[PDB]
């Protein structure tokens, strides 16, 4: 085993969530999130791990070296860290419905897509060879749903047909009812096929205009005018904590991480963005 | 008879020491491309303090080096200073412009080595950086940053040799060999091709470099203008011997791509007792002293 | 990718051509510049009961309305104001028939008797909160290509 | 027995008709493989004589006129002008070879008079507007290689690679 | 021969690469990837080394003489190393996809051109005459697409038109046969004309800020302002590696590659950088 | 690669810059040419188009001279700064699809003159929508920089 | 229990007389569909003896014998001499893995005395000649493989695999 | 010089014969590229008048007509009232363009003097009435194209596209 340790978790936004990767060549007047490779929100592991650090760094004032050791000094380093983190991986975002007929309506629903599930595969499979960790359950369940991969699917439920986000009509098709929840809360998961996925996940982020006023005169100053970018609350990312021997990576896995419950992720968190619950898959599967 | 060797990647012929990073040649020397052949031919059991010598029975005459791009033929083409590479169509008319008239020869010359100079559409130079961690502690081991400025290819590219021997032409077929530095690798091919020898011309281009025999050095550098037309005089150590693992020798040689007068010939030709003779006659045996005419492409050595 | 859009095109080409008179024209610009603010304030249901009262659906102009889902070449008549909102009444049912909604020869069967209409308006009454979400934007391309198109008074 | 001729391509317009025996035989020295013009021959001394288009020869090896060799004579109205030759294909140097050839062919080449009226102005001339490959490719590029349109259809870079080779040198007057 | 037998493999980046080099001012990028000699990404054929070497260390502890004789002793240089890496060429990058009226609608293909399939052929002709590495079938893929040099290629013939990266609009067309897919992933392979496709290329890399922040009061540090390029996942290097015939290699080659799939190249790894599948081209295909 | 595209953003910003003879008219359009850009890639660029030809006030007198900008350069945009500026707005982009090929430009004039071949013109672009969104971000971010440095804040 | 023989493929033929039971149970490893072959053993240290070809344990790593494994009974005449083991299905050297196999098996190997009268010179012996192929599939890829020629008609892909993908060192004693 | 003609499409039975050429070369611009017709021309601002039907000119821009343009000179009882006229093959509005243009053309088109008794009265008239294509197939399309059955197996795809390619405005009194 390369890695000691390898804890999956779960990135669930508790208020709307803005990592940055500040304004492009182009749209200078947007603050857009973070972008994966294939378009989709992501959250790069150097931002993970700086807000996950300077927040152990306090919470546990007295494990210090422990999170220096297995996160990496930062006075002077005379070694790399033992912990690493993937780039959390959109796994599933919110999406507003207006379902035609069924069993009592939903009003919101979970939307992932099969490029975003191929890729938790891809972390799975990959750490799961570079540790003696194996996940066949949380493995069967996404390979039970990558198999359908040409149809647009929903879990534990029928609803047949949807509008979602009030722009895009899709045709549902119940998987079997066979595979359990993953992320076990009461709303359903729709597995989109990837060229609507692309369109709902887009339409399901939040775009805000903002801006700064004169204090004696209640008039905007010039220039404060701009956009950002939101990932809505509930929104779930995927990424894992990954860690060698050390005897400190020992106390850091079943200490701290035990005991690691709501941190602050990217920035604007003054005006309440960045709160997020880790849910670590080893006990919520 | 004629082999190609088609460097598969970045090279580096690493040449002036190592003291930002450290410059590779534009064509190996040919105690490299004798020292691969003979990697090659190698059998652990003729080894004699005298790497040349253990060369030579390994081998036969190899004949100097130039570049294959396309079909098209580069040669090394040197006024000081100043390397370029040429298709020979350009050297024809060399001669004539050498003593040609002043503002002439400036025009000619720096049209020539300016726009000519088909080494930048061939040759880009890649520094390469590396360092070495400690397997315990995976930060950069302390005093490990090396650099090297190794010799990338835009298009491909051959290295174009000749060799007599016939019977080595078949175990050197198709082989892939550790060509040059910091293990890069090229690939050897051996077809059969027709060059002629020994044209009694005037003026001869360097393919490889002249070597020197240390004794006519004063007499022939105080007077060098009957010797050189255009080109450069060094002197170049001989590379390093993997027998001894010792660097080899060091020499006055014209560097490849220079432009000789025939008077040259006989002045080698005259200044060489027994010893030394046989000595130089192994140096061109392994592939220093290769000549050829601006006229065509026909080869011939200075003393053999 | 939008094709509410593509289908307010064609809706409105086909409208565009059956008002002959300009003030037909003129008058369902209104109607498009109205009745969308009015669907979204006041729903979809009180306003489809308001546009077929104001459209005076006689055997007549149905009829033509009902050549309309085919022929490119019936025309509506009447006052500027009833062929205005019998034109969009006609958008409206058009954007129904396609996006499967309302099967069309239900539409068709329901416009030709008079004892069928009700059902017809049963039928929307029961759909109209997924009518209302989706149309949306059609009805809006719709506003906008007749602002864009037909002049105004 | 083989004869061979010489056909020199400048941006001169005096190409219109000199050759009859255009192919004659099969087999003609130059050619084009996918990659190139081949078999271009360099001829020293030798320049262009703009007026009527022909081939001065002067005395400086500095004069340089590329061209290219096909099968057979032009048009039996002179050998009173052109300097037809033979050579074992040895002394006259080309770019491209690729294979090894007859060790004896002839050769027609047009010549000029000497005629010293005034100096020879000669200047370098490098191929250039694109319409006169266009024309040319239709003139002569086709006339002899009936090859091309069957064979060779990366035409763009014959026209790629004359442009940039294919130098004379001239007269001025 | 000295050089008995060759392995080609491929380099499937699990997660986002960065293999450094030197990093300057002059590329808009404080820490930019390994550029090959066309602009391209490249790893170097030392990096590879260093990292393979490192990662057999580690997870083969026994069989550390056949790794040190094999790839290089590093305390008793005195003898060659009998295994060497060629550098690692690009083959393929992923690019986002925009499909136009096309059949299956894609949101990411692979994107190549004609210069690093010509290098990738190189390296297949160099190697294919050494009497066990045979793969004629893959040589003859990259023919059949080298032929069609010049226009924009589709392998997967449904496209015929796409913007690519958002920014880039071509058109495809098929490849007159069906020229079975070089690699098992279920994209479309593009291969480009090389002046558009260095374009889809660059844009297809990585560019990411990162800041140093106080951990006190939440602000950035006076200076710690950088940018890094990644490779993204899913893209695909392709290098050889080539043994002596001695008989530690025989060993090597045997029960060391066999049990090798993921691997940790590159810098980074604490950020998750540099998760790489090595796919042995003497089973696959 | 998109580097003619300043050089046509220029030319195009010349034309409808003198077209605009009302100062207002030209500040109405700095407005325009700082919120249509961020409007089409928002929204997408068939809403924003139906949005801008709304607001201009196709009449076939402001068509005709739409062409003669087209041709002549002593064009006149005239009719209530609003509409005038969503107008030259219209011009921008219109001159962009017919300086680039993706609309022939006897269509286009076809379509500017007729009736029928207005809807036409519509359904056209309406199929090159991705490709024109595209293709035109470069250009259209070339105008707003002019209209920003060229036409004094209202 | 399931059990496996592992039955060599050179180019001497006396292979098709080493079975008993053709399927036995449901699970075949080596399987081959519409690719080329999988599930391949390649074991090393061992040389044939191609003279009723028997594969003697040398100890040199740089040898090795590449078989398919099956299922069935050795013979029913073995279990003496055969080389007998069950080993953790993990643990084997097998190329052109397609799936998992179950964690445990057992395997018979063909064994001889290693015959410490002649010095064991080994061979890098290849299978060419394909006609020495064509009739041992007839043998073996038919009586191991009924699925050949039913669900098979690209035999010349399971040709210009064994052409290459199947070699050995042989002893020639 | 190379010369074309315009033969108009209208649905009346002016298509008989206009033409002195039927093919004489290979050169027509229409052409039926196994997708229905490329390079159609439009003239703008003229209304076939199909008593006698050849193109009456009107100033209304609305007014067009399309039909196929290929290489002629019309039955040689004109010269009296057609519009012959030089073209460089780009300023004429072609629509569904497959090929280039030769960059240099000359067209004859049939015309006819507006017979200023009537009021220019031109309304739309869509090419439909499928029988009325079966002879459109005939009359011009192999007249003309008798290229029709010799590589145009899919005549039902060539038939929907005039079917809607196709349109004009006409005097219709």
């Amino acid at each position: 085993p390369y890695y000691a340790f390898a804890e999956p978790f779960f990135i669930h936004a508790i208020t709307h969530l803005h990592v940055g990767s500040g304004s492009s060549v182009e749209e200078e007047i947007a603050l857009p999130f973070q972008r994966d490779e294939l378009g989709y929100p992501t959250i790069y592991a150097s931002s993970l791990k700086g807000a996950i650090k300077s927040f152990l760094l306090k919470e546990f004032p007295d494990k210090r070296d422990v999170i220096y050791k297995v996160l990496g000094e930062d006075e002077n380093p005379e070694e790399a860290s033992l912990g690493t983190f993937l780039d959390a991986i959109l796994f599933a975002i919110p999406s507003r419905i207006i379902e035609i007929d069924s069993a009592k309506p939903y009003v919101w629903v979970y939307v992932t897509t099969y490029e975003l599930l191929k890729k938790v595969k891809l972390y799975l499979d990959s750490i799961s060879q570079l540790s003696n960790a194996s996940f066949s359950n949380l493995k069967n369940k996404i390979d039970t749903i990558l198999a359908k991969e040409g149809k647009n699917i929903t879990l534990d439920s029928d609803l047949k047909s949807a509008i979602l986000n009030e722009d895009f009509y899709v045709e549902l098709e119940a998987l079997n009812n066979k595979i359990p929840s993953i992320i076990n809360a009461g709303v359903p998961l729709l597995v989109l096929e990837d060229s609507i996925g692309r369109e709902v996940i887009n339409r399901s982020l939040i775009r805000v205009r903002r801006i700064r006023i004169d204090r004696d005169k209640k008039v905007v100053e010039t220039g404060g005018l701009w956009s950002e970018e939101y990932v809505p609350m509930k929104t779930i990312f995927f990424s894992v904590l990954l860690g060698k021997e050390s005897k400190e990576s020992a106390i850091f896995a079943s200490c701290i991480l035990r005991n690691l419950r709501y941190v602050i992720l990217g920035g604007k968190e003054t005006i309440g963005k960045g709160i997020v619950e880790l849910r670590w898959v080893k006990d919520v599967i | 008879k004629r082999v190609l060797i088609k460097p598969l990647e970045p090279l580096m012929f690493r040449s002036q020491g190592e003291f930002t990073a450290a410059q590779s040649l534009i064509i190996p020397r040919p105690s490299t491309i004798a020292g691969m052949l003979g990697y090659i031919l190698f059998n652990k059991s003729s080894g004699t303090g005298d790497w040349l010598s253990d060369l030579t029975n390994l081998l036969a005459t190899i004949y100097g080096t130039f570049i294959e791009t396309n079909g098209e033929y580069l040669f090394p083409l040197r006024m000081g200073n100043h390397l370029a590479l040429v298709d020979q169509q350009h050297l024809i008319n060399l001669p004539t412009l050498l003593e040609k008239e002043y503002e002439r020869r400036e025009k000619g010359i720096y049209e020539l080595f300016y726009d000519k100079n088909k080494l930048f559409q061939i040759i880009n130079h890649q520094d390469r950086i590396g360092i070495s961690i400690d397997k315990s502690t995976r930060t950069v081991k302390e005093h490990y940053l090396y650099s090297a400025r190794y010799l990338a290819f835009k298009k491909e590219v051959n290295y174009v040799i000749f060799i007599d021997n016939d019977a080595i032409s078949d175990k050197i077929n198709g082989k892939i060999v550790n060509f040059g530095g910091e293990n890069r690798i090229a690939k050897l091919e051996v077809d059969d091709y027709k060059v002629d020898t020994s044209i009694e011309e005037e003026y001869y281009l360097a393919l490889s470099p002249i070597l020197i025999p240390d004794e006519a050095l004063d007499n022939f550098l105080d007077n060098i203008s009957d010797y050189v037309a255009m080109g450069k005089v060094d002197k170049i150590s001989l590379g390093f011997d993997i027998a001894n693992t010792k660097r080899k020798e060091m020499l006055t040689a014209i560097l490849e791509g220079s432009i000789v007068k025939r008077s040259i010939i006989d002045f080698i030709k005259n200044e060489i007792k027994n010893d030394l003779r046989y000595r130089f006659s192994k140096y061109e045996k392994i592939g220093y002293n290769t000549l050829m005419s601006l006229c065509k492409l026909a080869l011939r050595k200075i003393l053999s | 990718y939008e094709e509410d859009y593509k289908l307010a095109l064609e809706a409105f080409k086909k409208v565009f051509n059956a008002l002959t008179h300009y003030g037909a024209k003129q008058a369902f610009r209104s109607r498009a510049r109205d009745l969308v603010e009015e669907i979204y304030n006041s729903g979809f249901i009180p306003t489809f009961f308001y546009i077929i009262s104001k459209a005076e659906l006689n055997s007549d102009s149905l009829d033509s309305l009902i050549s309309l889902f085919s022929s490119d070449n019936a025309i509506l008549r009447g006052s500027d104001e009833n062929v205005s909102y019998s034109a969009y009444l006609f958008i409206i049912l058009y954007y129904l028939i396609k996006r499967g909604i309302i099967e069309q020869k239900f539409l068709i069967q329901a416009l030709r008797c008079e004892k069928t209409r009700l059902d017809l308006i049963d039928k929307l009454y029961n759909l109209a909160p997924i009518i209302s979400a989706k149309i949306r934007t059609y009805l809006l391309a719709i506003k906008r290509l007749s602002e864009a198109l037909i002049e105004a008074r | 027995s083989t004869q061979r001729e010489y056909v020199f391509i400048p941006i001169t317009n005096s190409i219109t008709i000199d050759v009859k025996i255009t192919i004659g035989g099969s087999d003609h020295i130059t050619n084009i493989d996918e990659r190139g013009i081949h078999n271009v021959l360099v001829i020293t001394g030798y320049a262009v004589d703009e007026k009527n288009g022909r081939l001065v020869p002067t005395l400086d090896p500095c004069d340089y006129v590329k061209g290219i060799l096909v099968a057979g004579t032009p048009q039996q109205a002179q050998s009173n002008d052109f300097l037809t030759l033979k050579l074992p294909a040895n002394k006259l140097y080309l770019i491209r070879k690729k294979g090894n050839i007859s060790d004896d062919l002839k050769i027609y080449i047009p010549y000029s008079s000497p005629d010293a009226r005034n100096s020879m102005k000669t200047k370098p001339v490098s191929i250039s507007d694109d319409t006169i490959v266009n024309n040319i490719i239709k003139e002569v590029f086709d006339k002899i290689y009936n090859i091309t349109q069957k064979e060779k259809v990366k035409i763009e870079k014959v026209k790629e690679d004359i442009k940039e080779l294919f130098s004379y040198y001239a007269l001025e007057q």
